[PDB]
């Protein structure tokens, strides 16, 4: 997997059958934390 | 958002000031951006500093 | 009918087999829990197992936290003929049919 | 039925967050002295003239 | 009157706390718990519980692995009205009175 924005992702061409099939994927695992919740400020709903 | 839940511990919440009043008018009061929800807001994040 | 989803949040049905459970605050919050959940170990899961694994967690994620189910154990506990703590077990099964 | 789901290590990140207002900001404002008497005394003057 | 003790033979009342469970294999024998049980961490267990913790480890042990408790809590998780799990402990907290 390279790191194309500092994101994991694989490629993984599947199973060719066909001589003229070419199918691929693509995909990542992600995960967001928010360590320290102090630092933390909302404002819930202004208007709009 | 962890084992840590608001309730048992309050040192594990954030500062938020909620614009929306209970008894304005009726349908969607919400008070919009006053000038001193800001410095309402900063008074509440210099205490856990 | 019971509709229980796992409670943790981003960890429902791991790849990984091992469902990591939240801490809970079991003891009216004065000790922690801290445990783990691993998946098949003896086979798969034939649609009676489903539904006991449904029933297992829903009595370990909010049971033990809350406050008011320990006070319904506790009386168990006190009772006049509760003692040798397997008995313990087969006393609250009376109760629960 | 994994071979190895079973014996897994819980192992934590270095990572340790501070919760508590332990500051001492007027303590760190006052000129600390080290008397080592048994008690300060010093002078009022009032009037009388 | 419950007399109860740790369930695992050597580590009754360890120095730093953290009692480890033993694992115990619930759901009919198909799947593993691995659990601990951090004791005092917002506190003590001031007289009283000492009794709950004296009944929350005997629900973790001698109850789950046990294989008619949990067709006991299942035949609670299939009648009418257990949906939304935090009603699924109430409607066994009131069967257990």
């Amino acid at each position: 997997a390279f790191s194309a924005n500092g994101v994991y992702t694989l490629m993984r061409q599947l199973a060719q059958t066909s001589l003229y099939v070419d199918n691929f994927v693509v995909g990542c695992i992600p995960q967001l934390q928010l360590t320290t919740r102090k630092n933390v400020g909302v404002i819930k709903n202004i208007k709009v | 958002y962890a084992g840590i839940s608001s309730a048992t511990y309050p040192l594990w919440n954030v500062s938020e000031v909620d614009a929306w009043d209970a008894n304005a008018t009726g349908t969607d009061k919400r008070q919009a951006l006053k000038t001193d929800f800001m410095l309402e807001l900063d008074r509440k994040i210099r205490y856990r500093p | 009918p019971l509709v229980y989803t796992p409670a943790v949040r981003g960890g429902a049905n791991p790849a990984s087999g091992s469902y990591l459970l939240d801490p809970q605050y079991v003891n009216s919050g004065v000790d922690i829990l801290q445990a783990t959940y691993g998946y098949n170990i003896n086979g798969t899961a034939n649609a009676d197992q489903l539904l006991q694994r449904d029933a297992i967690l829903a009595i370990l994620e909010y049971a033990l936290k809350d406050t008011a189910f320990v006070n319904a154990i506790q009386a168990v506990a006190a009772g006049s003929g509760v003692t040798t703590p397997a008995s313990f077990v087969s006393a609250c099964v009376t109760k629960l049919t | 039925a994994k071979l190895n789901l079973a014996v897994l290590n819980n192992v934590f990140s270095e990572l340790l967050t501070q919760e508590i207002n332990r500051s001492a900001t007027f303590l760190g404002l006052l000129s600390k002295y080290p008397e080592r008497k048994s008690n300060i005394q010093w002078g009022v003057g009032m009037g009388g003239t």
